[PDB]
């Protein structure tokens, strides 16, 4: 199962 | 049966002109591909990629190919960024990646679990095996650090490697458990290459095993000797399946004495094998 | 920044017999970027659908990819993999070779 991320870079 | 892994490996890849990045998502289960996500396709979605995987019903694939979508976001922005706090040129090709998932023992106990980035080949941050700190491999990567321990995503990646990502496993294990849970045995063989009058090669050849965990040895007279021995690093047959070798030099007539010995998980003990002429 | 050249390896999937169908392998791995341009040749001609899997990579953040076609080996014809890479001036030529 895909995790996505959460805040950006 | 034993130690297992679900693995994801992530990677955008920035065409300043030449249009959006690329980015592709891969999804292993131990030693084996079972997903993909390509931006670069003409319909670009989630997909299978071990046939297994077809058992799964079409709103997964619909929900995975968005969050992969998300994601394709996300390092759009995070490569804009990073660009920035480099300091390079708008106009030079830059790679993020990421890996994440989770290593699990046989019981079920999670092992380790990752979620770690890359940019331009080396570590850029990662979420320590805590599993609530994280490690930045530079001051640029502090920035990021401090964003995400401020915004408390440790425990979003946390709960997750601990949960999902383990209670998914178990599951895809059990969809492709024909595939994922046999084991193949390795076919192996010696054969016996002339050289010079005084060197010939013998080879010790394992071919089209699974997992791809092996190791060859080779002994003389029954003592070791793995100093003095070429092989090759494992490598996929294209079926699914493995292949190694090992090959020592050995003087001209003395073949006989060497052995070879390979071991395998799908071995009941160690093969032991001699070239005959 | 961290670039690291492509490492070849060039083979049959099944052992090599003169007239028997098979599969040709050239198996490219710890590189970076991942950008790379990987050819079989037969007697130094480019083969047509070659395929080649999901570009993946290793725990040192290095790519591999295998490309991969059908073939049928013979006693004559020559048989590389010829790989390209920001890390070469020069493209590399592996010739394959039935005993490794």
């Amino acid at each position: 199962l895909y995790l996505v991320c959460g805040e950006r870079g | 049966m034993g130690p297992h892994s679900l693995r994801y490996f992530v990677t955008a890849v920035s065409r300043p002109g030449l249009g959006e990045p690329r980015f592709i998502a891969v999804g292993y289960v131990d030693d084996t591909q079972f997903v993909r996500f390509d931006s670069d396709a003409d319909n670009p979605r989630f997909e299978p990629r071990a046939p297994w995987m077809e058992q799964e019903g079409p709103e997964y694939w619909e929900e995975q190919t968005q969050r992969a979508k998300s994601d394709e976001q996300w390092f759009r922005v995070s490569l804009r960024t990073a660009q920035r706090y480099y300091n390079q040129s708008k106009g030079g090709s830059h790679t993020f990646q990421r890996m994440f998932g989770c290593d699990v023992g046989s019981d079920w106990r999670l092992l380790r679990g990752y979620h770690q980035f890359a940019y331009d080949g080396r570590d850029y941050i990662a979420l320590n095996e805590d599993l609530k700190t994280w490690t930045a491999a530079d001051t640029a990567a502090l920035i990021t650090r401090r964003k995400w321990e401020q915004a408390g995503d440790a425990e979003y990646y946390r709960a997750y490697l601990e949960g999902e990502c383990v209670e998914w496993l178990r599951r895809y294990l059990e969809l492709g458990n024909e595939t994922l849970l046999r084991t193949d045995s390795p076919k192996a063989h010696v054969t016996y290459h002339p050289r010079s009058q005084v060197d010939v090669t013998l080879r010790c050849w394992a071919l089209g095993f699974y997992p791809a965990d092996i190791t060859l040895t080779w002994q003389l007279n029954g003592e070791d000797l793995t100093q003095d021995m070429e092989l090759v690093e494992t490598r996929p047959a294209g079926d699914g399946t493995f292949q190694k070798w090992a090959a020592v030099v050995v003087p001209l007539g003395k073949e006989q004495n060497y052995t070879c010995h390979v071991h395998h998980k799908g071995l009941p003990e160690p093969l032991t094998l001699r070239w005959k002429p | 920044m961290i670039q690291r050249t492509p490492k070849i390896q060039v083979y049959s999937r099944h052992p090599a017999e003169n007239g028997k169908s098979n599969f040709l392998n050239c198996y490219v791995s710890g590189f970076h970027p991942s950008d790379i341009e990987v050819d079989l040749l037969k007697n130094g001609e480019r083969i047509e659908k070659v395929e080649h899997s999901d570009l993946s990579f290793s725990k040192d953040w290095s790519f591999y990819l295998l490309y991969y076609t059908e073939f049928t080996p013979t006693e004559k014809d020559e048989y590389a993999c010829r790989v390209n890479h920001v890390t070469l001036s020069q493209p590399k030529i592996v010739k394959w070779d039935r005993d490794m």
